[PDB]
RNA sequence: AAUUCUUGGACCGGCGCAAGACGGACCAGAGCGAAAGCAUUUGCCAAGAAUGUUUUCAUUAAUCAAGAACGAAAGUCGGAGGUUCGAAGACGAUCAGAUACCGUCGUAGUUCCGACCAUAAACGAUGCCGACCGGCGAUGCGGCGGCGUUAUUCCCAUGACCCGCCGGGCAGCUUCCGGGAAACCAAAGUCUUUGGGUUCCGGGGGGAGUAUGGUUGCAAAGCUGAAACUUAAAGGAAUUGA
């Protein structure tokens, strides 16, 4: 919610949000192979190229 | 498992690290050197432990370098010491580093914080003073002593743990001289507990002379110089 | 929103999931501030919420389900302002508003039991925050500026035990409760707090009426404590008169004379009584009988504080004051130790007390006993400096010292070689950063003290030691020496004949003490009578035996 | 194999869109429900067994002709829908024949809303209530006591394991409790040493759940339900053969 797409695939090149996950609900019961199985994309802003240029170096 | 080829270790290690979680990063490098993989040092095991032990200084855990340290000195034993030596002499390094900084912090910016401060005794500094000091060592307690509490805490342990006698290591007595000029810059009460370090661990020598150890005798390196 | 009908029915059912295992906890103040914020009309919103803000505020201290934690800076700093808030509606409207009818509503709360304890549920609210406060003292790192970023709110809880102190329509007789809360924010109250606001001289300075209103609250103690002394006589308890008299001992100590307060404490018997005591005023006793002795060591008296704090530092558990100390014996019981040791700041500090028990005794024990130390041994007082002098002797290397005892010391030895010049130039070395100077809260005049009693009992010194070959002696030239009054000299001079029965002659009209001592070689055969006695002195006791 | 589909580009790969079904694996001799039955997330609505209790009322209870609520699937009438599957159908095979099994299509139906229907190997083929009579180790829900491991680092206190105990529940293994024609059964035991209470219901096999009347239904059909006649057996468990 809080950082835009750049950041959020920088998150999902490792696992963060499922190790984050993972020790969040250790108290509540203390589960192992978490993950974050899937990624959609439902809606893109109207294209960019300035913005696309950027992430392209 | 956790890995194939140990140099992934340092790429999960980079790519957690650019998100910021350098608690995880940590636990990744943590998982390669106590495993499957103790092939007598690998190339590729001396960055795995330089970016471990910068690690471990960020977060400040002694307890994890010493765990560290300890896995290493066993996977590069007389294969190669001088890994050991690079290693432990850039942890000590690093860790100098951070109480250099943090004194020079909190002695400038907060030191001139302390005294830009209204002086003009309020009744919470003035009550305080049947007991306590001056502001200056009540707040660079805050900032600066957790780091020199780290410093000492990282010399006595790659001291104690780690070189016990070992004959191979100059090393050793290097370090107990750096950490006895470290006693001439901060406090003087981790210095008492320093001098009974070197007695016992002397004790420790000439009681058994039972492992691949010091001989205290004519030996000039490892008993005179 | 309707006639009060629609808020003692939704303040029936928001204070009614209070404990319960599914509480919420923290949005249940949300529906208890929106009875309040969406309560915008007279005994509908501006009349009645005194209720709602007895169950707002109170809804504040559940938050913790634990009694042994304490509200975070967020929760202490919100219902420092919602108990202020209770204060700004009671004051302005003079009248009970838990019932003691007026009108009609939505005030007279008679059928409930007692309109009047439900009214007396804003002093257990602010002795609740007295208490709740403490607990934020004792949870903070003590050498951190975080202690003094809290003790910040000591001027915000020192108000609302004033703010509702004045408050009197209490329903003497039972405001006594909230009289002992506000004198325990006084009593370890210091001199210039205490002074400096009668020491400013009184002139065009401090003599208009609410200028002389800073003035109230320097002897509040003088009003305060006799009304915690004869009611709580008259009434049924005790514990608010034992703890009372206590703060007022303390309280005449470290800014006020000894002879006003040690009356106080002979007064009520506390010397034997405190043992069928609770612990949390059993300490209070202890804090007291150790500001006695280093107050009487302040103005002069330094063997009325030596004997008076011989049976506290005697002990290793010196930490009957403070924060206590070490090994096992009952875990559990020492989780109920935790919650009793006393705050920080109030502490009486241990380097500046074991510094008059080698203060005190080196001024009656290095002095008193240097007189029969030459071959006269059966005075010798067994509990003093020897306790440590026997141990910063035995050791083969010394040089200036570093330690308290030695810098305690090294002062010491030469006031045996008397050295009126090298001795007071070592209690002020490097102590005033190390609690001699600062701590003893009178910042100059203790050392004025000591200097005196380093001056004078170094007179007394060549009178007692180095008199063998002295026979005509000067007495104007020993002023000169060693700077005292000569009256101040010819007193103790005076002294030195009658009162320690010297062998040495006086006609002091010329100011003079011709000596004809001869003993040198002649104690020797009466160091022979130190024996030759211990032979015929135990033939004495042979046949005490026999029959 | 053929019927069928396709150079008017089928099948295959890619990106979109729409529709109507269904809720995989996790999913178990696990849970809930009077039975039929019940599974993606979240919210709202009312209900419920079990445990806990030094609360309350004080015999208010058990089983039930009449009467009544719910009742898989198929079936019927009216409305909306029709992706998949698919009685009848239409062909293609197989075969001596094949009105079948196998294949390609395919209508009613399969799904939802509102009205009927009231039967199933609707099964534990085993009425409900109460008492007594062996052992053992698990399992689901509630409570209680207890070394220690672990998550909240700050551990009080909460969850996850670990070791027992108590009460209900789905089951399990074991035995000369005992019963039984046996198979098997902690009930199908406590039965010639025969009686705790109460409802339904069977009387050799066929004819026959047939005819006839009456009753409910729009219909299909449901509930109640014989006789003449015919016959020495039909049958249940277990053993040896083939």
């Amino acid at each position: 919610q809080t950082n835009d797409l750049k950041e959020v695939v920088n998150k999902l090149i490792p696992d963060s949000i499922g190790k984050d996950i993972e020790k969040a609900c250790q108290s509540i019961y203390p589960l192992h192979d978490v993950f974050v199985r899937k990624v959609k994309m439902l809606k893109k802003p109207k294209f960019e190229l300035g913005k696309l240029m950027e992430l392209h170096g | 498992a956790y890995f194939q080829r140990p140099e992934n270790a340092l790429k999960r290690a980079n790519e957690f690290l650019e998100v910021g979680k350098k608690q995880p990063a940590l636990d990744v490098l943590y998982d390669v050197m106590k495993s499957k993989k103790h092939r007598t040092w690998q190339k590729i095991h001396e960055p795995i432990m330089l970016k471990y032990l910068e690690l471990c200084v960020d977060l400040r855990k002694s307890h994890l370098a010493k765990e560290g340290l300890y896995q290493y000195k066993n996977i590069c034993q007389q294969v190669n010491i001088k890994s050991l030596e690079d290693v432990v002499r850039a942890y000590l390094k690093l860790a100098e580093e951070k109480t250099e900084a943090a004194k020079e912090e909190s002695q400038q910016m907060v030191l001139d914080i302390e005294d830009l401060d209204n002086i003009q005794t309020p009744e919470s500094v003035l009550l305080s003073a049947v007991s306590g000091e001056d502001t200056q060592d009540r707040t660079d307690r805050l900032l600066l002593t957790p780091w020199v509490k780290f410093l000492w805490e990282s010399y006595r342990q790659c001291l104690d743990l780690l070189r016990n006698n070992s004959r191979v290591e100059r090393l050793y007595h290097d370090i107990a001289q750096q950490a006895f000029k470290f006693c001439l810059q901060y406090t003087r009460k981790a210095e008492f507990r320093k001098l009974c370090d070197n007695l016992r661990m002397h004790l420790s020598q000439i009681q058994r002379h039972h492992n691949q150890s010091t001989a205290i005798n004519l030996n000039n390196p490892e008993s005179q110089s | 929103e309707i006639t009060h009908a629609v808020v003692i029915k939704k303040l029936n059912e928001i204070l009614q999931a209070r404990g319960k295992k599914g509480t919420d906890r923290a949005a249940q103040i949300e529906l208890l501030q929106l009875l309040v914020q969406i309560a915008s009309e007279n005994n509908l919103g501006e009349g009645v919420i005194v209720k709602i803000k007895f169950n707002i505020i109170a809804s504040l201290y559940d938050y913790n389900p634990n009694l042994a934690t304490y509200m975070k800076p967020e929760m202490w700093q919100k219902c420092l302002d919602c108990i202020n808030e209770l204060m700004d509606i009671l004051f302005a409207n003079p009248n009970i508003f838990v019932g003691e009818n007026i009108l009609e509503e939505s005030e007279n709360l008679q059928n409930v039991d007692q309109p009047l304890r439900v009214r007396g549920c804003i002093l257990t609210l602010v002795e609740r925050m007295d208490e709740e406060f403490t607990k934020i003292m004792q949870n903070t790192d003590p050498h951190s500026q975080e202690y003094v970023e809290h003790l910040k709110d000591e001027a915000q809880v020192c108000a609302i035990i004033e703010r509702v102190q004045r408050y009197l329509e209490e329903k003497t007789e039972e405001i006594c409760r909230v009289y002992l809360r506000r004198i325990l924010h006084t009593y370890y109250k210091f001199d210039y707090k205490a002074h400096q606001r009668q020491l400013t001289p009184p002139e065009g300075s401090s003599k208009s009426e609410q200028d002389q209103a800073e003035n109230e609250g320097e002897d509040s103690a003088v009003l305060m404590e006799r009304l915690c002394k004869y009611i709580y006589a008259k009434d049924r308890t005790d514990r608010i008169r034992t703890c009372a008299i206590l703060c007022h001992i303390y309280h005449h100590a470290l800014h006020s004379r000894w002879y006003q307060a040690r009356d106080l404490m002979l007064m009520s018997h506390l010397q034997d009584n405190i043992q069928h005591a609770d612990p949390p005023v059993q300490i209070l006793y202890n804090r007291t009988m150790v500001q006695l002795g280093i107050c009487a060591f302040r103005q002069g008296l330094t063997k009325d504080a030596h004997n008076a704090l011989l049976d506290i530092q005697s002990s290793g558990r010196a930490k009957e004051l403070l924060g206590q100390g070490l090994l096992l014996r009952s875990l559990q019981e020492r989780n109920q130790e935790q919650e009793k040791v006393e705050r920080r700041r109030q502490e009486p500090f241990h380097l500046h007390i074991n510094l008059e028990l080698l203060e005190c005794v080196y001024l009656v024990s290095a002095m008193l006993l240097e007189i029969p130390y030459m071959a006269a041994h059966e005075s010798d007082a067994r509990r003093r400096m020897i306790s440590k002098q026997f141990h910063h002797q035995l050791r083969v290397g010394e040089r200036q010292p570093l330690l308290g005892p030695p810098e305690s010391m090294r002062e010491h030895v030469v006031a045996a070689s008397k050295a009126m010049k090298m001795g007071d130039w070592k209690t002020c070395h490097s102590f005033i950063i190390n609690e001699k100077m600062n701590g003893k809260v009178w910042d100059l005049f203790p050392e004025a003290d000591k200097v005196r009693t380093m001056l004078v009992r170094k007179i007394q010194e060549e009178s007692l030691r180095t008199y063998l070959f002295t026979y005509s002696s000067v007495y104007d030239s020993i002023s000169m020496e060693t700077l005292s009054d000569m009256f101040e000299l010819d007193l103790p001079t005076v002294h030195s004949i009658i009162s320690k029965m010297i062998i040495n002659e006086e006609l002091m009209a010329s100011l003079d003490q011709p000596t004809q001592t001869v003993v040198m070689h002649r104690t020797e055969p009466t160091a022979q009578q130190n024996l030759a006695l211990q032979l015929a002195e135990k033939l004495g006791s042979l046949v005490e035996n026999n029959e």
